[PDB]
């Protein structure tokens, strides 16, 4: 049936433009009523209404956002496309284009969405993470800080996959330098404090970075 | 612009339960008001569309009504592919706004969280800057609070916090908090505290070290 | 608000 994609670059500079197409299929923009929309959603937040594009080259955007924004659309190569201009780190979401229904009700909706992609607004290159230990001390906690890395994504694991009843290892966070934070912690028993040896293993592979680091007391 | 309001904005079900979900309107938008359900890292589904009409191939359980300013949803007996969150969209005006969204997770008895808090690394204190971590582990419901406080001055905007997804066995939620402060900074102080609000706590509970002790 | 119209209203 119907099917949308979005592509373009999951990483971009603060200032720089960003520039996102929608491929799709199963439809054209050449039948009537037929709309393609875009949508963002910044990580843990709602949605919002970025703008849309009609058959006629009907066009409306976000009020907010209208100097920022630009849409086309190529009917001989079935693509949508959204220029975003001078993105700063508020940016940082994933965008989904949508397709809408033309006079045959069901143009109130956006039927079919494309999968979306996410787009991170930095000014950072990449870089390898600085582990630091969560030293603990009945149920006792104890952890690995994974700071100051660029970009995503990090893997953590203990013991080398030995450990990971009582694991918890969160969504890092953007931290304001442009680089990401974080945290991995492991419950146990108090008194397997100082018997057991409790070692995060952490890889960075866009920085070729893999570090092993224990923690204790 | 049109503001769409979701209510409730979370809320907490089981299987088997019959919930209604509402988007009030600022403005009458007819029957221009679409219904979507969407999964943690899926896109937004389409279930109700012209604010009655259900979406071919959703489930007979979804069912929408509205008019003008009020609308809701109803899912009859909630399935556990229904822990998602869902939005409304209106399409009469321009732009066409969304709503904030109403997050259905799993109902668990209320828990309160194991909290921890993490002095700095000495290794990171050479970097030349601190930071503190707070763990509250495994608590139910989602909502928390987390307060920092160095030598009982309140923190704001030096802290950055995650939450876990709920736990797929036992319901609940495990959130971070990092208090981030330059080594000087960290030096110059003696308590550091992290206050925990919660449901499950009939006071809050705070946690603290003492920097050189 | 002289809020504009949708294209189908």
């Amino acid at each position: 049936r119907i099917t949308l994609k979005e592509s373009g670059p999951p990483l971009v500079k603060p200032t720089q433009t960003l520039t996102l197409t929608c491929s799709f299929s199963g439809f054209s923009l050449s039948d009537f009523g037929v709309g393609v929309g875009w949508i963002r959603q910044p990580p843990g937040k709602a949605l919002e209404w970025l703008a849309i594009i009609y058959s006629d080259d009907d066009k409306r955007y976000s009020p907010s956002l209208n100097t920022r924004l630009t849409i086309t659309k190529d009917t001989s190569k079935n693509q949508v496309v959204l220029v975003m201009t001078r993105v700063s780190p508020v940016d940082t979401a994933t965008y989904f284009c949508a397709h809408r229904r033309g006079p045959t009700g069901p143009v109130n909706a956006m039927d079919v969405w494309g999968q979306g992609i996410t787009v991170t607004i930095s000014s950072t290159s990449t870089k390898g993470p600085s582990v630091f230990p969560l030293a603990p001390s009945g149920t006792a906690a104890l952890g690995c800080l994974v700071k100051d890395y660029f970009p995503e994504p990090v893997t953590v694991s203990w013991n080398s996959g030995a450990l990971t009843s009582g694991v918890h290892t969160f969504p890092a966070v953007l931290q304001s330098s442009g680089l990401y934070s974080l945290s991995s912690v492991v419950t146990v028993p108090s008194s397997s404090l100082g018997t057991q040896t409790y070692t995060c293993n952490v890889n960075h592979k866009p920085s070729n970075t893999k570090v092993d680091k224990r923690v204790e007391p | 612009a049109l503001q769409l309001t979701q209510s409730p904005s979370s809320l907490s079900a089981s299987v088997g339960d019959r919930i209604t979900i509402t988007c009030r309107a600022s403005q009458g938008v007819t029957s221009a008001l679409a219904w979507y359900r969407q999964k943690p890292g899926s896109p937004p589904q389409l279930l109700i569309y012209d604010a009655s009409s259900l979406e071919s191939g959703v489930p007979s359980r979804f069912s929408g009504s509205g008019s003008g300013t009020e609308f809701t949803l109803t899912i009859s007996t909630l399935r556990p592919e229904d822990f998602a969150t869902y939005y409304c969209q209106q399409l009469h005006f321009y732009p066409h706004t969304f709503g904030g969204g109403t997050r259905v997770d799993v109902r668990r008895t209320v828990a309160a969280p194991s909290v921890f808090i993490f002095p700095p690394s000495d290794e990171q204190l050479k970097s030349g800057t601190a930071s503190v971590v707070c763990l509250l582990n495994n608590f139910y419901p989602r909502e928390a609070k987390v307060q920092w406080k160095v030598d009982n001055a309140l923190q704001s905007g030096n802290s950055q916090e995650s939450v876990t997804e709920q736990d797929s066995k036992d319901s609940t939620y495990s959130l971070s908090s990092t208090l981030t402060l330059s080594k000087a900074d960290y030096e110059k102080h003696k308590v550091y505290e992290c206050e925990v609000t919660h449901q499950g706590l009939s006071s809050p509970v705070t946690k603290s070290f003492n920097r050189g002790e | 608000e002289l809020l504009e119209l949708d294209k189908w209203a």
